[PDB]
């Protein structure tokens, strides 16, 4: 069996191995420095450390049989997977994480879990879980503040244990700076030890600093180093939250910059205020209906196969019901749905009046148009979704009775989203299909000689 | 004083704006200082009155003898006649604030006695401080130093106002009444400024507020100090991110090119040449491309910058001596700047010829010896070579000699293809160039 | 019957009228739930305000039952379809949960627990809708963003003040040095003192100043470490929001200063003479100071072609119809020609055109003043002003012309001109679809030249 | 010998001169202010100051013979280097850094090392070393946070020395704010002197301020000035770390903006969810395989010489293996590897089907294609890396029975990175080579009349 890393089973294993790594970091520094968790709940930590090492040897078995990409294909033979794993420096960190330092439990007698700090060497599975969760989730900023909160809680916890170990090494209650005398039953509880050390490290590493001041030189030096580490921690939190806030409303700032630039253009060029409130109402519609991005530059970073497949999946079954394109070739229709252009029309906007040059074909999507009667509000017929017009104006039939004119006044009743096939885009799509061009011209000539040629 | 003041090329107007800025900063600092602190005593009132009379003379000489004489632009053309400049000053929104500034409320010194709050309307002349800010931002080459100086001066001014408002709250609660108020021991302004510094930076370490007015004061002052510290960090972030935007953009594009070359296993000689190009392009241009800078400019400033750099060089060319000047201007606009490394070939012996090279800030060497490496001609900056290659068609011109770059040579390049795309608009100069090709070739 | 448009202004007036009791319900319901002298001492006031808030809440559910939505770009106006679309919405469950009568539990406890009205806090979406409709609506987006940040952290600081007072009531007042002091003492027993010291405690804690007394118990130590981590997050969002506000206030000025720095680095690199350097820097400072710094082709590009065509009608059409050759053309040709018009800006002393130049442009003067100077230098013959035009017969390329698309004038800019350019290629591309107007233009230009010189 | 300033030797000298400059800054301010460092370890500072001064004289003779670029080439005329150094303002700071003020040691008796503060005037070599190090390294943000940590350590150290000198000038132990009484053997050690002064400056300059408050107005003025200097310095440094973090994840912000824009497009336009899963899987591949930037924009600013060298270092051995591009000229192959355009294909993506318009020639790089059958996937030929197809589709020889059709169902087995030489790019690159164009038409006519053509 070969697990490939892009799957969901690899992510479920990344969760199942990120649990004992975070357990190893957090509770191994707490059991190393606090010395009553290790004494009291000893069989609980033996069961949890045994299950964590079972998950660690299962992780080195999974990393021996996980896939990788050469030439775009996932490698599926276990000999090459094991050779690619054993030539990696991550295999050295995994086998250094799996050394039995618990044999040192036979010498020092199980109260020293600092021998298991080699189990902290598998940090990369936790970082890989955070990266894969940051890609897989749909709340990246909420996960990023949760990950930053988890990182600074790890540093607050580690500095709590480091302060308790320094106050144990100097001596409990010998100074005003250190943790108090643990022979007193108020300070001697494990709850009071951990929660006051967490309070100390949170007052020190967030630069608030109302702790009792140091008296000895080691305590002064540790508080200087811990204050500089806390200043860098506060700068890291401020920079991460500030960049995340600037990423959360980059689209709102860019759209407000576009709105203010077009507003400065409209007060500079002395546009009349009916058109100014029409442009402001269209921008209010564009932000309220979440169509704020332009699809021409949205679909640019995709490759041409995915752009062509997306243009097939939106436009091609709508284009196949167009009466000139009912029997065209398939690659011609792929080129034509790549040549389609979206346009949004306001209510009351004329798509075409009677007598304009017909050089585009409009396919109605998400709209309702009306063939109004000669600068009037009276309507002959209403068009709907999926309909089309202007199809014979772009074909350029020789001897047309109309002569590429519209012969219809068409207004938009509500907000429309029409798809525009221009005449020049149709001709450059019909460059490499000349027989389809002759079939299109003959079909348009047949429709016109049915009506008026 | 000159019948007209340019206000852009005039440095004496910048000195006058410094004088009105000194008078305005005198008002905005020393009106709460005289208003709250007891420094305006009866044996000191002559110095304060002399300084206020000097600041009001500076305010009046601005309104009567300087600011009517300022030039401006009305519909494009520059206005220089004095009555129209005076009418433009009188119909401004500056003049309403200035005549509301010097409204003489000092005649209420007779009724209500001496009070510095009557001169508080003199703090409405902020527009001269903002014009001095704008002119000193414009005259400075590195304006982020003045942004840091302005942020520091705004911080010291808000700390001055916070020291004055704390000394007012100390005299309102009584000096030495509670533990939180100013006790009256040392200097008044220095210890109230110490309290304002430890409050508005949210340092703390002060005595705790005792009564309810002091808790409301410490609450609002700590909240305002949180927002002052936040605006200070945001101003320094904006100054650093705007100052190092071009360097970090250049480094991001260089690391993108380095990651692309490491993705495709391109050898380290080619990567060393690409890194040498990026280093010399940062050391010389301080930008990646001049083309994407120049394409955002309008066409007239593009034509002026193209004329002042290369039009004398192309008017030295005997091939384009006979041509019309508009086609020369379009080939000035369509020149492309390429940087050649030391030892790089701009012309290999036997390769195809398609380009005309205008060397600026470099040297190329025409290797034409018997063995092929003796330097025949060294072409310095301002030379044009390979211009006859633009007229041959098809295969046409092959380069007859090796031309290598001596050092870093910044060539300007006009292709045959872009010359033909220019010459489809100009048939007469095309006829002159083709008859010169038929004569010389 | 009556259907309110959600894009209208009456819907925004209702967003204000429903964002008032929602913010009231949040702020004063946690204050009355945790402070217990506001609830007891002001009972008829909160009965009047809670009856007014519930009247506004049932009017909100009848307004949301009669508000429109867009299908096919049209506003739905039948109340049965609006009521079914409201009934199949998750906001309807929050609205009827906001109108669940838990006030009968307010009847049985003796009107001293307003904790039962916390289902009234389930209409936060109307407050968020008022805030984002205000930030799109108003003219001060940065000032509203810092006001919204101040209001959000004031709600959080107020909720933490009530949480600290409830924790101090649960532990006991004055039993410890960390809690709120003994309320039987008449200095600390005032409700003004209670609320102002709790708000002061949470502003010290939630902005990481920490001038509070230190905790003495494990629950107080745990609440203080949780409150300090929440406070360093709150201070990080405050610094990040004010930093993004400062970066959004001067984004355009920093973009223009980056353009000025790049132009100055280009002119220092290419050894541009200092006369042109001062001219170009003074020209760009003019274009910034007169609020015309933006490029028209990049500004108008995000607009659709109908709005771009109508904007080009509203600027250039009535000045293009004053051109003698474009006086009588078809209207769609004039719409395509004002779409083809491109702007150019000129400095003082800049030549628009000299004699013997190939005339491929038709300049229309706007916001400028030109001068037909002689060949030796500046000597005015005709001073061209706003609304005027020249160079149309040069782009009309009349057959057998004695001028032969030349300029026949040296035209300099007196001040700062902003001309509109119609190229010869743009005229011919607009004249592809109009052959009849092309032959009418050529015959009109030929008749003008035959009247003058042909 | 003339030292080139862009060498490795010049950076080794920049390290060897940035060591005594940082030595002079740090250790000269604590020897000037602390007075037990200067009195106790005196011969150590005499040896270190003699080594720093002989490094300073070696620095001025290196700067007298260092190169500078004029017209793109390095000047090696040593008289020109000496005159260009002599007209520089760095030479004045160097000769003021090397005046013998240690002869002033003869009067004051060597306990006053503040006469060597002119030796602090060579700060430009330390700033030049930091600039060349962050230009040279491959961890620029790690060196920038390390440089900010070194700047706060120099500022905390200098403020510690300034606070100890102010406590010595006011008097030790006279106030609750100053450093305590040094005759007491607890406070009289040099370690507690430096470490408590460092503690005072770390508490004061970071605006935490848990020191004892001032009692005199000189101390109030110094603590106000020091709080202001500290809030300006640390607001600058927190803004610098914020700008550096915002430029560290700018590319992930741009890629997430592109992903969320294409996601909102696909939920807006009602695209089916199998294709939406294919697009999201391609974006997951593109982020997980570090291929987010694109070749056309990362090679947009380079000239065609270096783009030509980059492209012949990947494409030329594949392009020389093509049957029509076998014996072409070298400059034509340089133009053709400049004309190549990359396309990436998912697994199962059809490159071309039977009956498509053939106008591109695909060069396969990092991929495996398969010439499958029409109805099902029966792989006839599995094309590998370095292979090619469709050159007859871009030659368009007269009288072909294909008629620019593809005649093959070619779909990708895995992810492929194909490079496309279109017909328009080939016919544009052949405009300077008509003889090679006729050779290409004759070679394609040779292939097609070995297989299938009509004489038209
Ligand atoms: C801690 O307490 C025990 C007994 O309560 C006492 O013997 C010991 O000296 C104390 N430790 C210190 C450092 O005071
Ligand atoms: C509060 O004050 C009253 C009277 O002043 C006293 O009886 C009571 O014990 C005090 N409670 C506490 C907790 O101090
Ligand atoms: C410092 O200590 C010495 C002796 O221990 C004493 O004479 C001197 O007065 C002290 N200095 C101060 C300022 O108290
Ligand atoms: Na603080």
């Amino acid at each position: 069996i070969v697990v490939d890393p892009s799957s969901n089973l690899y992510y479920r294993w990344l969760t199942a191995i990120a649990l004992p790594v975070f357990y190893n970091w957090y509770l191994l520094i707490c059991r190393a420095c606090f010395d009553e968790l290790q004494s009291e709940y000893l069989m609980l930590w033996l069961v949890l450390d045994y299950s964590a090492d079972v998950l660690y040897v299962l992780d080195v078995l999974v990393r021996a049989r996980t896939g990788f990409l050469e030439q775009g294909l996932m490698v599926s033979d276990t000999n090459r997977l094991w050779q690619h794993y054993k030539t990696t420096t991550q295999f050295k960190l995994d086998v250094l994480s799996l050394v039995p330092t618990d044999l040192a439990y036979l010498k020092v007698g199980t109260n020293y879990p600092e021998v298991r700090f080699n189990r902290l060497l598998k940090f990369s599975r936790l970082f890989e879980f955070f990266d894969r969760t940051e890609t897989r989730t749909n709340y990246p900023n909420m996960f990023r503040i949760g990950n930053l909160v988890l990182y600074i809680l790890i540093i607050i916890h580690w500095n709590a244990c480091i302060y308790f170990a320094i106050s144990k090494f100097i001596g409990f209650g010998t100074d005003s700076w250190v943790y108090p005398n643990i022979s007193i039953p108020e300070h001697g509880r494990l709850s009071r030890k951990y929660i006051y050390s967490l309070y100390w490290s949170t007052l020190t590493l967030t630069t608030i600093g109302e702790t009792p001041p140091p008296v000895k030189d080691e305590e002064y030096l540790f508080v200087v180093v811990d204050f500089l580490v806390g200043v860098l921690i506060f700068a890291t939190i401020v920079g991460n939250v500030g960049s995340m806030i600037s990423n959360m409303n980059a689209s709102r700032a860019e759209f407000q910059a576009k709105i203010d630039s077009i507003k400065q253009y409209m007060q500079f060029r002395k546009v009349t205020k009916d058109l100014e409130t029409r442009v402001i109402r269209w921008f209010d519609y564009l932000w309220a209906n979440k169509k704020t991005v332009d699809e021409k530059e949205v679909l640019k970073s995709l490759p041409d196969k995915l752009k062509a497949e997306i243009a097939i999946n939106v436009h091609l079954d709508t284009l196949k019901k167009v009466r000139i394109f009912q029997d065209c070739e398939a690659g011609l229709l792929v080129e034509l749905v790549l040549k389609l252009r979206p346009t949004v029309f306001s209510p009351g906007d004329y798509i075409c009046k009677k007598g304009d040059i017909g050089k585009e074909m409009y396919i109605i999507n998400e709209g309702k148009l009306a063939v109004v009667a000669d600068d009037g509000v009276t309507q002959f017929v209403v068009l709907s979704d999926g309909s089309y017009f202007g199809e014979i104006s772009i074909l350029n039939i020789k001897g047309s009775k109309s002569g590429n004119r519209r012969t219809a006044n068409i207004r938009s009743i509500g907000y429309s989203d029409l798809f525009c096939l221009s005449k020049d885009d149709l001709m450059e799509a019909l460059t490499e299909y000349p027989e389809a061009k002759k079939a299109l011209e003959e079909k348009g000539r047949q429709i016109l000689m049915k009506d008026n040629l | 004083l000159p019948n007209s003041i340019d206000s852009y090329t005039d440095r004496l107007y910048l000195l006058w704006l410094l004088l009105v800025t000194l008078a305005y900063n005198w008002n905005c600092c020393f009106i709460p200082l005289r208003l709250v602190f007891p420094y305006q005593t009866a044996d000191n009132i002559h110095y304060w009155l002399i300084a206020d009379i000097i600041c009001d003379i500076i305010y009046l000489y601005d309104m009567l003898f300087i600011q009517p004489r300022l030039q401006f632009v009305r519909g494009g053309d520059i206005i220089v006649d004095s009555n129209e400049l005076r009418k433009h000053y009188r119909t401004s929104t500056k003049f309403q604030l200035d005549v509301a500034s010097i409204i003489p409320f000092d005649i209420c010194y007779l009724f209500f006695g001496f009070n510095p709050m009557f001169r508080a309307n003199r703090m409405l002349k902020y527009t001269s401080f903002f014009e001095f800010n704008h002119h000193l931002e414009s005259i400075m080459d590195k304006a982020y130093i003045y942004r840091v100086i302005r942020t520091t001066g705004y911080l010291l001014f808000i700390l001055h106002i916070n020291a004055c408002v704390y000394y007012w709250a100390s005299n309102y609660e009584g000096i030495g009444t509670t533990r939180w108020v100013y006790d009256g021991e040392g200097n008044e302004y220095l210890r109230c400024y110490y309290w304002a510094v430890r409050t508005l930076i949210t340092i703390g370490g002060l005595p705790e507020p005792q009564t309810l007015f002091e808790i409301v004061f410490q609450l609002l002052n700590f909240f305002s100090g949180v927002f002052v510290f936040s605006s200070l960090i945001g101003q320094m972030r904006d100054v650093i991110g705007a100052a190092t935007a071009n360097q970090n953009y250049f480094r991001a594009c260089m690391d993108d090119t380095i990651a692309y070359m490491n993705n495709y296993s391109i050898p380290k000689l080619v990567q060393k040449r690409v890194r040498t190009w990026y280093e010399y392009t940062w050391d010389s241009q301080r930008m990646l491309d001049e083309s994407d800078l120049l394409k955002t400019l309008p066409t007239t400033v593009q034509l002026a910058l193209a004329i002042d750099v290369n039009f004398s060089i192309i008017s030295k060319v005997d091939l384009f001596k006979g041509c019309d000047t508009q086609m020369i201007y379009d080939m000035l606009l369509r020149l492309k700047s390429v940087l050649y490394l030391p030892g790089d070939f701009v012309c290999k012996k036997g390769e195809i010829g398609k380009e005309m090279y205008i060397i600026k800030h470099g040297e190329v060497q025409v290797l034409g010896g018997p063995d092929g490496t003796k330097v025949l001609v060294t072409l310095k900056a301002g030379s044009v070579f390979g211009e006859i290659s633009l007229l041959a068609a098809g295969g046409g011109n092959r380069r007859t000699a090796n031309v290598v770059a001596h050092g870093f040579a910044n060539l300007l390049t006009l292709d045959k293809k872009t010359l033909q795309e220019i010459l489809v608009h100009y048939p007469d100069s095309e006829r002159i160039l083709m008859k010169k090709a038929r004569v010389l070739l």
